[PDB]
DNA sequence: ATCGGATGTATATATCTGACACGTGCCTGGAGACTAGGGAGTAATCCCCTTGGCGGTTAAAACGCGGGGGACAGCGCGTACGTGCGTTTAAGCGGTGCTAGAGCTGTCTACGACCAATTGAGCGGCCTCGGCACCGGGATTCTCGAT
DNA sequence: ATCGAGAATCCCGGTGCCGAGGCCGCTCAATTGGTCGTAGACAGCTCTAGCACCGCTTAAACGCACGTACGCGCTGTCCCCCGCGTTTTAACCGCCAAGGGGATTACTCCCTAGTCTCCAGGCACGTGTCAGATATATACATCCGAT
């Protein structure tokens, strides 16, 4: 079992992420609300990539699962299948 | 002439079945037809599509599960996967 | 009308200065019909044979490619018993700057070797594949008659 | 240095170049050729096939398909031929 | 069940069993249709009709009305949670908005 | 004595070097683990394939980046540099992804 | 002596009553001409049932309350009531329609 | 049969009346002119669907179902006109 | 041995030996590729579906993969896609 | 054209006529498919392919490399106004973003 | 902190009209019984790749500190927008007339699905040599404190 | 307006490696030839509603005048991110070892498509009556200036 991995998306990360968005200048909160809006994202994705698996009457979540569960909800993936 | 099928008898049957006082104006009755086709066809699509990925050649129950499941939100997910499941095992025996 | 000017620059080149074992001229009064005569290469088991073609030119010149059909019979693996040649140059490759100079200078080069690779008639370019003296003996036997 | 008279005519009507457009593969033809090649044939050059269709587009919607410097260079060397062309 | 009423009946629902099943057949989804689809797909669709329509119902009657027009749809389904989530991206028709003011727009105290 | 840069400075430069690259900014461990613990929290006992964590890396990725672009934007139109809280919720409001 | 409202309180009670009613708030013949203009702009010889003009009518205005509604929140963040084109073009830009 | 400069008949009052039922207090006076831009935009993009949909068709008139069908595809689902 | 499985590396090759004819391309860009042509067939062919369905036609004709592509590409594409296709047609029956 | 060759040879294209013949066939896109649209579509792909494969070549080529990788692939298809158009929310892996930083955080 | 105008909104009552709800004729689509074959379920087997662990080394993260630039609050100005009134414009409604074009029906002819034999295009696997990554040294170019 | 020192970035040359491109073998799907049932192209007729015009209200649009309150520029305070140095932590890479489950193959059975016959459920059409919209007259909430 595992608890408490959303502190593994750093300080730095997402400074690094800003940068390449075009951010010259970050203030002190936005870590917590970004580490929120992406775990919201990742459950939203993962749900999905979990109900196609198990449809399939699988044990393991292929990349296909998750190229399929992106271009339902809007955010097509090039590069790992379709 | 030409004859044009529509859910309205239906709809009105099961406003009576929840409201028997009320009543619905055309207007509204057409709003609720195009709402019913609109779920058909998503609910139809995201079926066909579910057994094409897993190479299969006929949709059963549980593509349709499955695609209730992946379309609507959580709890209204459950009523109606609980409802079909329902139906289904009325039907069957 | 445009096409006129190619044609009539085409004939003034192949009049001028004409090409080797090959000829051709206008057959009918309009410019778009030709009668070609071609020569058996010398290094080829066709010698001694003279063919006959017809070249059509599409209204659309030379923006679309003729089309040449031979008179006589051959014994070619390209070339079937009416005519039709598989040739990438009048058909897959064909470019505004080939001239008909161009294209008969390569069916004349398609009697030097065959092309095995898309043969037009698979069964006698399988013969040919099988044994070279059948293929030789069988081209001389109906050139001897035909061309001749 | 100037291009001589053989090598200053377009390849397809054998006439002189009018508005002589040059394609990336260094290909010179004139204008009424590339249009005729362009709306009727596979779009590609006539003379090495290699197509230019993204150039085309880029180049149609700007009117920078003819080369300035090389009509220039025709026209100021040649030109008796332009008019009765 | 009995296997001898009509298909709707036996599966206890009021919406077309048959008319599901030729609509899935010939609309071209599938090679193959399953004989126990068009129950779930009714099932889930008649569900669906009636809580919306019960909503409606809800907000016709709290307008002093005894007939559902385009405003109580729109009103059950904006007001609603997970119905707004699933026809967020639909327009209904003389349904116009619901009413909201910002507090910064208020006269102040 | 010693060389300081004045403060902004810097940051353009790694503007200017984390746009030029095309790599992969989060660590791939951490990521993993919390993929994994999502995917157990749905359902248990699962197995992922090496492509599925990185396709799930891709998109997370990507749509940070976009989601900084805007707000960026954002701060910008209120007449600052920083980027704050309320800029990522308006920019995620008007988006629709919250409503 | 006479008797005037305050700037603020009409424009307040417009918000009311407006949010309350369902109608159409552009006059018919005008969208139509419009309408029609830009179809024969497109291509001439065209003939319109009037169900279509309708429906592209109430999808205009569903469509132009909803950008004003984007606007308003874009106005209210830069500490502002006012709405000024800028508002417009951003709430444009984070939407995604012009990008 | 031409038509000129109808997208004046969208009048200032008609953009205040929709500005009201979008929350809008206080509107300034540059407004009108971007939302004149914004719909003609909106409607040539949804009407080159409209035509293209009854052009297929070997019609000569255009009916609701096309302008419906052209705002699903444009993502924007209209209900109470068919479908 | 792996079952085969279809894809259009060598078609997608074959045409880039025609624009550039000196440059190669990774296994990476091939597999966008593939995906990127994947992603367009599914978007013209279930337009073309859907405006057959609308008219209750049964065939699927060149006159409505031409109507998905004029509605589906985006201005200047479109007016050429259209033309290309066109051709070949012009180009097969004859 | 004269028959006796390939489908794709024909038409004078480079995709495969046959293969997108049978997966529209298959695909259950319609009970009966014409005989012109596999022609039409599979021109129609090659056009697409061609045209962003010139656009990453060129954009390859600035670069000084002889090789494709996805990189020139996102340059080619963000600096273009109709393929940044068509594909809007695709998202190609390992691209990166465009160079853009705004005016005001330049240094004054 | 109220107090009095003055305005606008909400509330109760008569009435009358057209749209909603129900009944009838019928015909086209749904139901019932029967047949055949192909799709999917089930059992068995192979081996690929997913999990788990250990050791090192080192790039990256955490912590702390000086301070300078930016966020935020407060004031003043003046101009643009809100509110109200008189005037002019064209939307809205009714009524009539005409015909272009949507919609339905009957013939039938050419296009497309099905079937069987055949073989060449394309996919799986191997191999190698050049393009790209990396390292080390040098030249170029923004940057900033000091004039 | 600038000169110069410290620092980051770009060029150039040499070395190495691994994967991109070309070739070989083979199996299966695309090609060719023929047949046949049916869809839609076309001609013809009906009749619906889209277009055009005209007259009369009166409601919404327009223009103008006055005032006020809100947007914008400016100054000041302070505090919190930024840049840099040092230490701690764990990510990354290479290696080994086990086996769980994904992928393939064979056999069988039963579930669904196709067909024919039969009949009743829903659709089009017609009609009654009452739910709600409109007009008219009070009751009360609310805004604003002034004490
Ligand atoms: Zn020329
Ligand atoms: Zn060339």
């Amino acid at each position: 079992v595992l608890r408490d991995n959303i502190q593994g998306i750093t300080k730095p990360a997402i400074r690094r992420l800003a940068r390449r968005g075009g951010v010259k200048r970050i203030s002190g909160l936005i870590y917590e609300e970004t580490r929120g809006v992406l775990k919201v994202f990742l459950e939203n994705v993962i749900r999905d990539a979990v109900t196609y698996t198990e449809h399939a009457k699988r044990k393991t979540v292929t990349a296909m699962d998750v190229v399929y569960a992106l271009k339902r909800q809007g955010r097509t993936l090039y590069g790992f299948g379709g | 002439r030409s004859r044009k099928e529509s859910y309205s008898i239906y709809v009105y049957k099961v406003l009576k079945q929840v409201h028997p006082d009320t009543g619905i104006s055309s207007k509204a009755m057409g709003i609720m037809n195009s709402f019913v086709n609109d779920i058909f066809e998503r609910i139809a699509g995201e079926a066909s599509r579910l057994a094409h990925y897993n190479k299969r050649s006929t949709i059963t129950s549980r593509e349709i599960q499955t695609a209730v499941r992946l379309l609507l939100p959580g709890e209204l997910a459950k009523h109606a996967v609980s409802e079909g499941t329902k139906a289904v095992t009325k039907y069957t025996s | 009308h445009m096409a006129l000017k190619r044609i009539n620059k085409e004939l003034s080149d192949l009049a001028r200065d004409p090409p080797a074992q090959i000829s051709a001229g206008p057959v009918g009064d309009d410019m778009f019909h030709w009668q070609a005569t071609i020569m058996g290469p010398n290094d080829s088991p066709y010698q001694g044979g003279v063919f006959f073609l017809t070249i059509h030119f599409p209204t659309d010149y030379p923006f679309k490619p003729p089309k040449v059909a031979f008179t006589t019979r051959i014994y070619h693996p390209n070339i079937n018993s009416n005519g039709s040649i598989c040739l990438d140059i009048l058909r897959s490759q064909w470019s505004p700057a080939l001239t008909i100079s161009k294209v008969l200078l390569s069916i004349a080069s398609l009697l030097d070797d065959p092309n095995p690779d898309d043969p037009k008639v698979p069964e006698i370019a399988r013969i040919y594949k099988t044994d070279r003296d059948k293929y030789n003996r069988i081209s001389r036997e109906w050139t001897q008659k035909y061309a001749m | 240095a100037i291009p001589s008279l053989s090598e200053c005519q377009c390849g397809i009507c054998m006439e002189i170049l009018v508005e002589p457009v040059t394609l990336p593969c260094n290909h010179t033809l004139c204008k009424p050729c590339f249009q005729s090649t362009v709306e009727k044939a596979s779009l590609c050059c006539p003379f090495c096939r290699r197509r230019v269709s993204s150039w085309t587009r880029y180049h149609t919607r700007r009117n920078s398909l003819v080369n300035v410097e090389l009509w220039t260079i025709i026209q100021k060397h040649y030109p008796r031929e332009c008019k009765l062309r | 069940s009995a296997k001898a009423c009509t298909r709707s009946s036996r599966a206890g629902l009021q919406f077309p069993v048959g008319r599901v099943h030729r609509l899935l057949r010939k609309g071209n989804y599938s090679e193959r249709v399953g004989a126990g689809a068009p129950v779930y797909l009714a099932a889930v669709l008649e569900y669906l009709t009636a809580e919306i329509l019960e909503l409606a119902g809800n907000a016709a009657r709290d307008n002093k009305k005894t007939r559902i027009i385009p405003r109580h749809l729109q009103l059950a389904i904006r007001n609603d949670e997970e119905l707004n989530k699933l026809l967020g991206r639909v327009t209904i028709a003389q349904g116009g908005v619901l009413p909201n003011i910002q507090a910064v727009l208020l006269p102040k105290k | 004595k010693p060389h300081r840069y004045r403060p902004g400075t810097v940051a353009l430069r790694e503007i200017r070097r984390y746009q030029k690259s095309t790599e992969l900014l989060i660590r791939k461990l951490p990521f993993q683990r919390l993929v994994r613990e999502i995917a157990q929290d749905f359902k248990t006992d699962l197995r992922f394939q090496s492509s599925a964590v990185m396709a799930l890396q891709e998109a997370c990725e990507a749509y940070l980046v976009g989601l900084f672009e805007d707000t960026n934007l954002c701060a910008i139109h209120a007449k600052r540099v920083t980027i704050m809280p309320k800029d990522i919720q308006l920019a995620r409001r008007i988006r629709g992804e919250r409503a």
